[PDB]
């Protein structure tokens, strides 16, 4: 029933800033400690900096000073991280997590994928990938830029048998992925498919049935 | 700042084995309360860190007792007994002594399994993406181990080169097997020109090289 909230992801130009929030429900934000963290495209974890919610104040790494603020509003029980004169360095994913006297670090959000970038959004085309024991199909999403995309099968009904592939970037600096899931053959006449796609730089949301090939 | 050293950077363990892995600091981490200020975290692959250990021994709410911690001055240690496939992902260690805080640089955690031959399925470009212009071709080989195989792309006997790339998983979280996929990019002329598409797949599990094709417009 506690959880945090994180802002959607956002592509932002070189020089500019943005404002991340980190929404808290089940909970007074006021009574906890929020932490952010940074984390690079295969990179390790580091450290921002943290707010006492209660009293406002902030510890930052130094690293970081000039370019990071953490603020929070009790009132709205939102946490905020503003990062200014954005660089590439500045592409990542941030976390907010909450620390509390008697629970540590016992709750995190989702994260907020972040990329700096003077190139403009592309939505994705997604592609059925159509079954030919066992049957496999899947969904190829083609041609998008920043990451991140989300995939679901069957608005999330579908997990069992899932494997979406890690985005690989094409000759022509958009990103490409797959989804595949392996079914029973017997359901192929009986249960429909649909690969649910979101992204959110682009303003996409787009559901495609997978469905048995022709003639 | 102190420095959090997790060595080595990867390590390989046996499903159901026990495994050990050290996060050594530049300082002491005693706080004047007796305690040491260390804390461990499990990050498994797309997910935000999860809390383990707090203050070098202490179970963590909700965490499994298979996770247990152990050291004080400068070394300490996480122990994962009866290693699970979801366990995998990168360990981080990080101090609350002094701000500020930092994390050391984290332990990927290899799972060995028995080696496995991939299941091999071929896609045709859908109808939907050939008005667009363009053909893609997928080769998916599923559920497969150890991470090394080879693809090689053939059209109508012709070996392909230049026009195809491929994405591999992080190791499943229940099986701790790999997957992959490779996708073949062409025009929608020249896929019209070409009959049959093979994917050619060699793996270690496999006793010979396995291939799907498919002959254009033969459902
Ligand atoms: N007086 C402490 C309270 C505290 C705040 C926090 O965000 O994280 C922690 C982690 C600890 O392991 C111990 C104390 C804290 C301080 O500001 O550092």
């Amino acid at each position: 029933e506690v959880k945090l909230q994180q802002s959607g992801a956002e592509l932002v130009k070189p020089g500019a800033s943005v404002k991340l929030s980190c929404t808290a429900s089940g909970f007074n934000i006021k009574d906890t400690y929020i932490h952010w963290v940074k984390q690079r495209p295969g990179q390790g974890l580091e450290w921002i900096g943290r707010i006492n919610s209660a009293t406002g104040l902030v510890k930052y790494d130094p690293k970081f000073q000039g370019k990071a603020t953490i603020t929070v509003d009790m009132y709205s029980n939102i946490a905020y991280l503003r990062l200014t004169s954005l660089t590439s360095e500045d592409t990542a994913v941030y976390y907010c997590g909450r620390w509390t006297f008697p629970r540590y670090f016992d709750l995190w959000g989702a994260g907020t994928t972040v990329t700096v970038s003077s190139a403009s959004t592309k939505g994705p085309s997604v592609f059925p990938l159509a079954p030919s024991g066992t049957a496999a199909l899947g969904c190829l999403v083609k041609d998008y830029f920043p990451e991140p995309v989300t995939v679901s099968w069957n608005s999330g009904a579908l997990t069992s048998g899932v494997h979406t592939f890690p985005a690989v970037l094409q000759s022509s600096g958009l990103y490409s992925l797959s989804s595949v899931v392996t079914v029973p053959s017997s359901s192929l006449g009986t249960q429909t498919y649909i690969c649910n796609v979101n992204h959110k730089p682009s303003n996409t949301k787009v559901d495609k049935k997978v469905e048995p090939k022709s003639c | 700042d102190i420095e959090l050293t997790q060595s080595p950077s990867s390590v390989p363990v046996t499903l159901g084995e026990s495994v050990s892995i050290s996060c050594r600091s530049s300082t002491s981490l005693l706080h004047s309360s007796g305690k040491h200020r260390l804390y461990w975290f499990l990050q498994r692959p797309g997910q935000s860190p999860q809390l383990l250990i707090y203050y070098v021994s202490n179970l963590a709410s909700g965490v499994s007792d298979r996770f247990s911690g152990s050291g004080s001055g400068t070394d300490f240690t996480l122990r994962i007994s009866r290693v699970e496939a979801g366990d995998f992902g990168v360990y981080y260690c990080l101090q609350s002594l002094e701000y500020p805080f930092t994390f050391g640089s984290g332990t990927k955690l290899e799972i060995k399994r028995t080696v496995a031959a991939p299941s091999v399925f071929i896609f045709p470009p859908s109808d939907e993406q050939l008005k667009s212009g363009t053909a893609s071709v997928v080769c998916l080989l599923n559920n497969f181990y150890p991470r090394e195989a080879k693809v090689q792309w053939k059209v109508d006997n012709a070996l392909q080169s230049g026009n195809s790339q491929e994405s591999v998983t992080e190791q499943d979280s229940k099986d701790s097997t790999y997957s992959l996929s490779s996708t073949l990019t062409l025009s929608k002329a020249d896929y019209e020109k070409h009959k049959v598409y093979a994917c050619e797949v060699t793996h270690q599990g496999l006793s010979s090289p396995v291939t799907k094709s498919f002959n254009r417009g033969e459902c």
